[PDB]
RNA sequence: GUAAGCAGAACUGGCGAUGCGGGAUGAACCGGAAGCCGGGUUACGGUGCCCAACUGCGCGCUAACCUAGAACCCACAAAGGGUGUUGGUCGAUUAAGACAGCAGGACGGUGGUCAUGGAAGUCGAAAUCCGCUAAGGAGUGUGUAACAACUCACCUGCCGA
RNA sequence: UUGUGGCAGCCAAGCGUUCAUAGCGACGUUGCUUUUUGAUCCUUCGAUGUCGGCUCUUCCUAUCAUUGCGAAGCAGAAUUC
RNA sequence: CCUGCGCCCGCCGCCCGCCCCGACCCACGUUAGGGGCGCUUGCGCCCCCAAGGGCCCGUGCCAUUGGCUAAGCCGGUCCG
């Protein structure tokens, strides 16, 4: 068995191109190839599956949807924080917010992990000599 | 974005001779890449069909014909006449696109590759939107079917762009469809 | 331009370069597979060759002519005082080939094997193994000879015994300095094949510990030295007719113009004889212990 | 081209069944058979807790559809020799020269003689799953089984071969080792 | 291909499911770029085309020499490790200095000798076989290949390679048990720090 | 002239007399003609390595157990084949049961016949109707010198797409 | 270059006591080869020693025998493709 | 075996020459699948996309004058 298909209410997150990191909602398949996509925030409009990629997530339409519908059952099924919340979804987003750190910002950073750093050692130390 | 291809209304007459000051007037649905393109294949059949050379022609008017619902998938037939490598042959096809441009645009495609066709050899006939219920190929009608569901099995691994590109990776890509 | 008649080539292209050996001593380039249930013995010999005779026998072999008749065979006897062993060496497999690990020696090595050594004995001090001879009489020197065999026995996979002739009972022989070669060790476990060569440090190996009566073995040496030979004799092709110029014994044609070149397959003059051989089969009749 | 081509079989339920990754292994009363398939792309699926085994081709051609129903019989092969087993037969067929058969041991082998009066002796070994016994009742026969079908049938295949007509004209010299009866028991 | 612009003292590129041509290819690029190279587990190497067209293509190759001195001739390598030198020097200019001076940098082991087995291996995506092969076209491994053309070390590196793997193993259990007290150990030590490590939590995955 | 990197003509251009970029290499093929330099951009041709430039974005076709195939000139391949595979065109059969496969089945005016030493059909075999029916040629070989049934096209039973 | 020389295909009227294709293959037609000759005159006339044999080596396959097979107008033996 | 006036080894006194600039990091295996963790030993849980990650006073004019110093970490050296 697998676990992710391409499909009606399919949400895919587009992963290539200058419109990386945007989720689209699957409203129909043209071909073996192509998608029709469509999201609340642009034109439904037909894409390749090369340049997306399923997520978990799943929302429970008809075919075609109606833009007012597409945009009730998104926030029904609550599409967009479970995206951010879970692990692969909230990969992409910090990873944007560490390339927003400033210089200062990164110094900061730089003695937060240090004091943690020597957390976990002196933890570790610990708890390595207390078992045996 | 660009189609490569564009529909044409071209519009023509024979010029007014010292009879026939109100000659005949012609029309056809033309495709091509361009305006020039377009009135150089309207003067290609209006000299072999109706005898009309672009010398002793006028050229009246030419508009582009778009899609009026881009954003819905139609399916297509086209008629379309071409030269092989012995002869000349007529030929049908189904296709599913949003714009009947990218219809056009599939079928120059599919001709160059499963029948080595060149574009100057292809002359499409008519052209439809053939409601599905109507559609003929089997591969077009595998997809009029709601519950459409099925796995990509093939799935590029490749970084959004260029930039994060490496040569070496620690780990092997970790792919499941 | 094909060659009107055909016959068959002149000399064997396999036995290349027929130059003179490298080595005295007959070189032993493949051992009997090992069968690890046989008991550990040895698989070759130092022997020296005496000279030929010839036997009278009555053959045994139903079907042929010579059955219960009389046959003369020529014969050649091979003296082979026992050998003496002094060393191991140990063997492990890997990536490129066989590779020695490491070897211990006997503690007493006799003048003969020592003078296997030096290029000239007389004028040297004779210091070999003077100071390894010292390991066997320290506690922690005897402690690396003995780590020295646990560690053949826990890593080799082919086990070899180094075994010196005892020249000077061949007073015919002018020579002193001893033979010197590897014995492989077939059959057992590898730490039965490092006890039974340890065990048997500087004794004696006689030719019937490792021979039989009636069974095969193959000869290894080099053949007699015959100097610089042309090509009628080295190689056997065939005399040119009486009235040729220049002379009789040579290739009429050494190639054709193309390729513009001499091949490596048409006869040259050179070399003839001291080659090493292998030569298989021959057979024993008859062992011969002194006692 | 075609997006979606699937068979399912159903799974007798005195045998149990055991896909892994494209490994599907059978067990029951008779003993237990297993069989490499990651030759091939398939997709292999238990559903109803093993009493069906539903396999896949996403976007097969006409050749990779050609595979489902080869697992599928396959399949079907390993489930009924681990219940009732695979037993051929063969037929001893000679004109002058009686061929003496005769096993090699505890019925696995056999040594066949005289076979157009050849001095030679023909000698081959039964496979891993193969036992092979003379006929008790019918003239000249020798009687093959075993769990698996293949090696059942290649044993059978082997003595055949073994026992080829040489130089002579085989339109009339028939003489020859050859399968009677190729059924399931 | 322009280069990986590292600034490694070497890589270890564990060459196991790689395309030959492909990976040779990369490889080549990096030496004359001035990099060093290892390539180990050249046994595993696959090529595209089954075994029996590379049978072919590797016989073909040994009928291949000067007439009038064979020795002189082309040289044909058994081991794998040499086939993917050889055909890595056919990608470099090799009868230059500079391509000389490229292929010193290039090392090439059947197996995983040390000190490379303590190494961390990387493999190059633009050549592995998941990527570059369509699951159901023929192929064989370069291993397979020696075997069949004489190269008698198969078997040798075959018994070295299931002990090297064992001992990595329990090396693998080893670093299991010492990731899971230093996991628990991160939870312990963070909360420790409260707001103190306030400027980690948006920034951390 | 069978032809030839052969012989002889017509128009134009090239080489000869000319370097330079491409065609791996080449007098006349493609681009383009030139003082000695800096910077920019192109043509032909290319962008996995050799080798400057994407292992770029798309869609199909090909799987070679013959050295698959891969550069205008240009360094060939033909007539003829393929149940390899992929697309089309013209017809057909199909729930009134199609195709395959398995068969009880092919019977009655009828050997009126056709061979007066042989044949509703069966060494052979001119040839046209009719009786039955969901139905079956007064049978090209179903093989019995000859009335016996399975194996053709013609309908039935089995199958259900 | 390939007329001529040599080898090989396709179609199938007929032969093969009956049967086009076991083995053949007329009238026609498509090729390949470069050990012939012819055609040409590009190289060499301030010189590339010009028949044959002898000697020696190597290479090709369009396979004569030898190994393993397939077909037959193959009973066996022999013979043929 | 290792040059009787020839060489070798070990410690510190360093001075050049050389490389480098954080020149830090070991699972196997497959990809029509796999990974971590608990308990039926298979089931649940969570994770699967790229090292695009982790680590490291990572912060002193290759680095100021002196003293002191936990716990922790890194080097040399001793032994096993
Ligand atoms: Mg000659
Ligand atoms: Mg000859
Ligand atoms: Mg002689
Ligand atoms: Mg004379
Ligand atoms: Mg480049
Ligand atoms: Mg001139
Ligand atoms: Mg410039
Ligand atoms: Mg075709
Ligand atoms: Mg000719
Ligand atoms: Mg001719
Ligand atoms: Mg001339
Ligand atoms: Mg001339
Ligand atoms: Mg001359
Ligand atoms: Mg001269
Ligand atoms: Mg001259
Ligand atoms: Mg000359
Ligand atoms: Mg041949």
């Amino acid at each position: 068995p697998f676990k992710r298909f391409v499909e009606i209410g399919r949400v895919a997150l587009v992963n290539y191109g200058k419109d990386y990191g945007r989720l689209v909602v699957i409203v129909d398949v043209v071909d073996q190839n192509r998608a029709l996509v469509d999201a609340p925030d642009m034109v439904r409009c037909q894409m390749n599956f090369k340049r997306l990629s399923l997520t978990d997530i799943k929302i429970d339409i008809k075919r075609i949807p109606k833009k007012a519908t597409l945009i009730k059952a998104m926030e029904e099924a609550d599409v967009k924080t479970k995206w951010e919340n879970s692990s692969w979804g909230k990969k992409l987003i910090v990873q944007k917010k560490r390339a927003a750190l400033n210089d200062f910002d990164r110094f900061k950073v730089m003695l937060a992990k240090i004091k943690r750093g020597g957390a976990i050692r002196q933890e570790l130390a610990k708890l390595k000599k207390e078992v045996a | 974005v660009a189609f490569r291809f564009h529909q044409y209304q071209v519009v023509g007459r024979a010029l007014p001779t010292p009879g026939d000051e109100q000659p005949k007037i012609y029309r056809m649905k033309l495709w091509a890449t361009n305006e020039v393109r377009a009135k150089s294949k309207f003067w290609y059949f209006l000299r072999k069909l109706k005898k009309v050379k672009k010398s002793n022609g006028q050229m009246l008017a030419i508009n582009e014909i778009f899609e009026k619902n881009p954003t819905t998938i139609k399916n297509y037939g086209i008629w379309l006449r071409y030269q092989s490598r012995t002869g000349y042959h007529n030929m049908y096809k189904e296709y599913r696109d949003t714009t009947l441009n990218g219809a056009v645009e599939q079928m120059y495609t599919e001709m160059a590759s499963r029948h080595r066709v060149r574009s100057p050899c292809i002359q499409i006939i008519k052209t439809a939107t053939v409601n599905f219920k109507l559609c003929k190929r089997d591969n077009t009608k595998q997809f009029h079917n709601s519950k459409i569901k099925f796995p990509l099995v093939y799935q590029k691994v490749r970084p959004p762009t260029r930039k994060l590109k490496t040569t070496y990776k620690a780990t092997r890509p970790n792919l499941f469809m | 331009s094909h060659r009107k008649f055909e016959h068959p080539r002149h000399g064997s292209l396999g036995f290349l370069p027929r130059k003179r050996c490298s080595r005295h001593r007959g070189k032993v380039k493949s051992f009997p597979k090992d069968d690890q249930q046989k008991p550990c013995h040895l698989t070759a010999f130092l022997g020296y060759k005496a000279g030929m005779t010839h036997i009278v026998r009555e053959v045994e072999k139903p079907g042929s002519k010579l059955h219960k008749k009389e046959t003369c065979e020529a014969v050649t006897i091979i003296e082979t005082p026992p050998l003496v062993i002094v060393g191991l060496v140990a063997y492990v497999k890997t990536p490129r080939g066989l590779r020695t690990l490491n070897s211990v020696w006997a503690q007493h090595l006799s003048e003969d094997v020592r003078r296997r050594f030096y290029k000239n004995w007389c004028k040297s001090k004779k210091k070999a193994f003077t100071k390894y001879a010292l390991k066997y009489d320290s506690d922690s020197g005897k402690k690396e000879i003995q780590l020295q065999l646990e560690k053949m026995k826990k890593y080799a996979t082919i086990v070899r015994v180094i075994a010196h002739t005892q020249i000077r009972k061949m007073k015919g022989l002018k020579q002193k300095k001893a033979h010197l070669m590897e014995i492989q060790i077939n059959g057992g476990t590898i730490a039965d094949k490092v006890d039974y060569g340890y065990k048997f440090f500087e004794k004696e190996v006689p030719v019937e510990a490792v021979f039989q009566k009636d069974e095969m073995v193959d000869i290894i040496g080099v053949t007699k030295g015959k100097g610089y030979e042309g090509v009628v004799t080295r190689w056997g092709v065939t005399r040119l007719p009486r009235k040729t110029h220049r002379g009789l014994r040579k290739v009429a044609c050494i190639g054709a113009w193309h390729p513009a070149r001499v091949s490596y397959t048409v006869a040259r003059a050179g070399q003839n004889g001291y080659h090493h051989r292998t030569e298989m089969n021959k057979k024993i009749y008859k062992m011969g212990k002194s006692g | 081209k075609t997006i979606l081509a699937s068979e399912t079989m159903e799974i007798p339920e005195e045998v149990t069944v055991k896909v892994s990754a494209k490994m599907i292994s059978v067990t029951g009363p008779r003993g237990t058979l297993t069989r490499n398939f990651k030759h091939l792309n398939l997709d292999f699926q238990l559903q109803e807790g093993g009493r069906k085994l539903k396999v896949d081709a996403w976007f097969g051609t006409r050749k990779t559809m050609a595979a489902i129903r080869t697992a599928i019989s396959h399949v079907q092969n390993l489930i009924t020799g681990v219940t009732k087993g695979f037993r051929y037969k063969m037929r001893f067929v000679y004109a002058h020269f009686p061929i003496n058969a005769s096993i090699t041991a505890a019925n696995r082998g056999i040594e066949i003689r005289n076979f157009l009066g050849e001095k030679k002796v023909r000698k081959v070994d039964m496979l891993d799953g193969v036992t092979i016994l003379r006929s008790e009742k019918v003239k000249d026969e020798i009687v093959l089984d075993g769990n698996d079908i293949e090696l059942v049938s290649r044993s059978a295949a082997l003595i055949n071969q073994k026992c080829h007509v040489k130089n002579k004209d085989i339109r009339k010299f028939l003489d020859g080792i050859y399968v009677s009866d190729k059924g399931a028991i | 291909v322009s280069g990986s612009g590292v600034c490694a003292k070497r890589v270890v590129v564990d060459a196991r499911h790689h395309m030959l041509g492909r990976l040779a290819s990369i490889v080549a690029k990096e030496l004359l770029n001035g990099q060093r190279v290892v390539v180990v587990r050249c046994e595993e190497i696959c090529m595209s085309g089954g075994l029996v067209r590379q049978k072919m293509k590797y016989l073909r190759f040994l009928r291949k020499r000067m007439n009038t001195k064979p020795s002189h001739g082309p040289i044909h390598f058994r081991a794998p490790a040499k086939i993917l030198w050889r055909t890595i020097r056919g990608m470099i200019p090799h009868k230059t200095a500079r391509g000389e001076a490229a292929l010193a940098r290039l090392k090439a082991y059947e197996g995983v000798p040390p000190p490379y087995d303590r190494t961390k291996r990387m493999v190059i995506p633009d050549a592995l076989k998941v990527l570059r092969l369509q699951p159901g076209h023929r192929y064989c491994l370069l291993g397979q290949l020696s075997k069949e053309v004489g190269w008698n070390y198969a078997d040798t590196i075959r018994e070295l390679e299931e002990k090297r793997k064992e001992k990595a193993k329990v090396s693998y259990d080893r670093r299991k048990q010492l990731a899971k007290l230093r996991v628990k150990a991160e939870k312990a030590a963070e909360e420790k720090l409260g707001t103190q490590l306030e400027i980690l939590a948006p920034i951390k995955y």
